[PDB]
RNA sequence: GAGCCGGUAGCGGGCGUGGAUCCCUGGAUGUCCGAAUGGGGGAACCCGGCCGGCGGGAACGCCGGUCACCGCGCUUUUUGCGCGGGGGGAACCUGGGGAACUGAAACAUCUCAGUACCCAGAGGAGAGGAAAGAGAAAUCGACUCCCUGAGUAGCGGCGA
RNA sequence: CGAAGCUGUUGGGAAGCAGCGCCAGAGAGGGUGAAAGCCCCGUAGGCGAAAGGUGGGGGGAUAGGUGAGGGUACCCGAGUACCCCGUGGUUCGUGGAGCCAUGGGGGAAUCUGGGCGGACCACCGCCUAAGGCUAAGUACUCCGGGUGACCGAUAGCGCACCAGUACCGUGAGGGAAAGGUGAAAAGAACCCCGGGAGGGGAGUGAAAUAGAGCCUGAAACCGUGGGCUUACAAGCAGUCACGGCCCCGCAAGGGGUUGUGGCGUGCCUAUUGAAGCAUGAGCCGGCGACUCACGGUCGUGGGCGAGCUUAAGCCGUUGAGGCGGAGGCGUAGGGAAACCGAGUCCGAACAGGGCGUCUAGUCCGCGGCCGUGGACCCGAAACCGGGCGAGCUAGCCCUGGC
RNA sequence: GUGAAAAGCUAACCGAGCCCGGAGAUAGCUGGUUCUCCCCGAAAUGACUUUAGGGUCAGCCUCAGGCGCUGACUGGGGCC
RNA sequence: CAGGCGGUAGGGGAGCGUUCCCGAUGCCGAUGAAGGCCGACCCGCGAGGGCGGCUGGAGGUAAGGGAAGUGCGAAUGCCG
RNA sequence: CGGUGAAAUUGAACUGGCCGUGAAGAUGCGGCCUACCCGUGGCAGGACGAAAAGACCCCGUGGAGCUUUACUGCAGCCUG
């Protein structure tokens, strides 16, 4: 395969692939594709120890990997980012766009 | 048109063959008290004989099995008529043989049986025959000599 | 593969049109008899009864 | 072969303008569009031979379809289709 | 393009919005073993000539160094460079050496086989190569690979 | 860079469906919580490659190569060819065997000369040896690729798992076994058995007949425990029979087992001749053996059909195609041949005598049936080559010892 | 190769060491077969074989085209 | 309807069971492909084919015919 | 009596005997004779018992060696 995937935080988007409702986004590595962005509710149930909170018995986390999520432009839908040939910044760019320039 | 089951046209049979089973006459060979049967079974090419095959004889026919060369001489071509009295325009070889059919021919000799338009034909040697059925009744040319 | 027919065999027999197994025999190669008295001359050729068959094969490439 | 074939595969309903147009021969729906203005819809199959690049880097995905443009003969596939379409009947092979 | 601390995996602590993560091409590094080549040397463990450099006295060990090699060209007489090159590489080259079993329903010619296989230089090719040719045709016109000729000519205890 | 709808109801969960809206020179393929074009990765395509560097065509191309004839008139690859013997190659094993390198001695000549058209003389022909260099179109593979009616992890690659390891060796050498929880470890919390081990609950958990020799999990081998059998008894044992003896069908019966009675010499390989203590048979699973190439050759649906069939390329083929005549069998035979001819050959022979003529044939797949092939399946002690080889036994060889 | 001797020893086995390959060496040597079913169902002889538990041709079992009353078995009738 | 019918090798007739092909941008398919344990119905003379239940956990390939490393009790076979 | 715990061989069994029969030396076949189930620790008579695929032996136009006034050469000695 090969590294390329999505991106950082900013808002991201959480969706209903078996969850539901959308969120801010957290972190994420591609390698696997695993990551992070709190909602999704899962807890590890620790081992014998006791050093943290205490003994076994996890808590909260997150979950998920491949595609399966959207972005932030509030009213009507969401499209891509287009390109520069004299406009505001040289001929480079893109920071998520609804269809104009913003998000 | 579509696949309507197009089976075949008849007869052909791929009858290929197969293992061991214990089915009808599977599992078997034919022989005995005739052993024969190795890794190089025989081949078999005519092999046997146990007799020389017959093979006492022995060639009287010496005009070959020299060494380098066989015997060499321009083409020897005959022919018949009843093959294309048809077309003529003019008979003369290249336009026959190089076409039709029949191949090369150096020296050209003629013949057959049947019968034809006695016209004049390319004639490296030619048979009395044809003669009569292209003489006072045809026509007939001259070989090479160049 | 290939089969590069056998010479020799051809080097004498021959199958007459009819698909005859024909060809020469053995005997008068000049008396190897003696007896001045008379007899030799008997020769000819001759088919073979069974195995004539078998031969024509060897030679279906050289012909 | 395929003489006889058609033949019955034109009691079928052949045809084949021997050269049609659709539009931009680039743009693969308005193909189509002349695939309806003529009578023809996914269901009952059917091919052609079209000796130009332009329908090909046009008929791009001819699912149920032809889409051809050079010489290989395929009749098979017209087994499991029907109607059809020439490019001159030089094309095809004097 | 904004994630990295090989994977596997943390206790343990660190970097990218001056822009990492990672594939890259030139080239700075890389002990001893490694044809290894100052010398020994059941490699990878081990003693030197000589100049300058370190500690330090000299030393000893630390360093640098530089020093086998033959050959043709070079270089006067032992003088000095130059390269080449030993060494390397799955098939495919060239050459030099070159079997037996097996067939021959025994066996000694013949067979396998100039095969297996050893040794020999080089290239990616290699080998080869331009007529003291072919051959019979008032002819063709370097050499190599395929097309057949032709399994024909022929070789042959004319036996296989 | 790229192309384009969802939706609720149920559903673990929805790639389920209707009502329908959609980009589509681009619906290849890998795929993300159940059989997904409009979804992560792509696929028409056309952007462009460098700094690094970097493999080279085209372009230009640089020093380094490029008139004709006429008579004078000497001059050119030697221990060389050509002899010779032993020769090898050539299809060429001596044979009427030239020419190639010849190992051995001989041993010249240089154009009004010199080699070959396979012996020694005579006519005619193309070439000019004994200097060396020479591309292109040729072979090839660990991998890169692709694909591959390529195998798909007791395969295949020895080998997808840290093997050329464990290991066996002395060298050489030789060689193993060993992939698979799951959408996510989320990998077990906690408390009573407690030697850690190995337990029960609970929880996560769509799923613990889901948890670490865990995928699904059969088979030889295991009894808990159930049901039908049994201590007068003789048997390849199983069968057939009325009968009785526990599940199921209202019924008809369907069952399971067996009493006795009857009935009973198995099984796989060899041969006048078997069941047989003549062999083999651990046991169950699991692997196992004539294609196929090429080549020969009788049939079969066929088409063409005196006529009937083109390799090796070249454009082109996602793919396909293909265009592309040299190569066959016949269209006759027969004859040593010369060569005659529906006819040939022996013979002096018009004659005698054995081989001649509507002989449709011809190439496909399939198949007989063969040729090389090992072509069925493995296997016997050896012969050939090269490597290992006396860290054991040997003999002496050096020197320490007892 | 060695061998105060047999013919012995050479990684315990040595009248010819073993690694590794030249080949499935080879081989008339020995053992192997699993689907259903359905039609004829013969030799254990002759000739010749360094041939004899191998082989050529034959004959009794196979298939197809063709011919077909003529065939196998039978009385008599010549004629051995 | 006469007939035929045991029958080793051999030699015919099919049929059957057994893995890729297109059909496969066609079709079942989680109210299940696939394995299976079971089946004491139906179809197969057989080959088998079914045909439906419970365990079973991710795919399958129609009619058709087109290709075949199989139609394996075993060889003191290979292995586990 | 507690503890740890193989083997080569491995068709399978519900394996008597006599008188007798069948490849001619059976519990397994007759017919006739006995024999309640499982034991232990004893002699092995047979289980042609194991494991060794006869090696004496004949078998292989199968193998290895030595040697002769076999047949053919290498050698190296020889001889112009």
């Amino acid at each position: 395969m090969r590294v390329k995937m999505h991106v950082k935080k900013g808002d991201t988007v959480l969706v209903a692939s078996g969850k539901y409702k959308g969120r801010v986004g957290k972190v994420k590595e591609v390698l696997p594709k695993k990551y992070a962005v709190i909602v999704e509710g899962v807890n590890i149930v620790k081992k014998a120890v006791r050093v943290s909170p205490k003994y076994p018995q996890g808590g909260f986390i997150e979950k998920e990997a491949p595609l399966h999520a959207s972005k932030v432009r509030p009213i009507c839908p969401a499209c891509g980012k287009p390109t520069r040939v004299r406009k505001k910044f040289l001929e480079n760019g893109k920071k998520i766009r609804v269809c104009a320039k913003c998000g | 048109d579509l696949r309507p089951n197009p089976g075949a046209n008849k007869r052909r049979k791929r009858v290929g063959r197969g293992p061991g089973s214990g089915h009808g006459k599977t599992a078997t060979r034919g022989h005995k008290g005739q052993k024969s049967r190795s890794g190089g079974l025989k081949d078999p090419r005519r092999f046997e004989g146990g007799r020389s095959t017959t093979l006492m004889r022995l060639p009287k026919r010496g005009m070959q099995g020299q060494v380098p060369g066989e015997i060499k001489r321009p083409r020897y071509q005959g022919v018949n008529l009843k093959d294309l009295a048809r077309f003529e325009g003019e008979v003369t070889p290249e336009l026959l043989v190089r076409a039709g059919l029949l191949k090369k021919g150096y020296r050209l000799k003629i013949l057959g049986e049947g019968e034809a338009k006695p016209l004049k034909v390319v004639a490296h040697a030619f048979s009395k025959s044809a003669l009569e059925k292209l003489k006072a009744a045809g026509g007939e040319p001259v070989l090479l000599e160049a | 593969p290939k089969m590069k027919t056998h010479k020799g065999a051809k080097k004498r027999v021959k199958i007459t049109a009819s698909g005859k197994v024909v060809a020469m025999k053995t005997g008068k190669r000049h008396l190897n008899w003696q007896k001045s008295g008379k007899e030799i001359r008997q020769k000819g050729r001759k088919f073979v009864l069974a195995k004539p068959e078998a031969e024509r094969i060897k030679l279906l490439l050289p012909y | 072969g395929l003489a006889m074939a058609v033949a019955d595969r034109a009691r079928e309903g052949k045809l084949l303008l021997v050269e049609a147009f659709a539009g931009v021969n680039g743009k693969t729906k308005e193909f189509l569009a002349w695939a309806k203005e003529a009578g023809l819809d996914g269901s009952e199959s059917v091919l052609l031979v079209t000796g130009n690049e332009l329908v090909r880097r046009a008929a791009r995905n001819l699912p149920w379809v032809v889409t051809l443009a050079p010489e290989g003969l395929n009749v098979y596939d017209i087994v499991r289709t029907e109607r059809l379409v020439m490019d001159l009947d030089a094309w095809e092979v004097f």
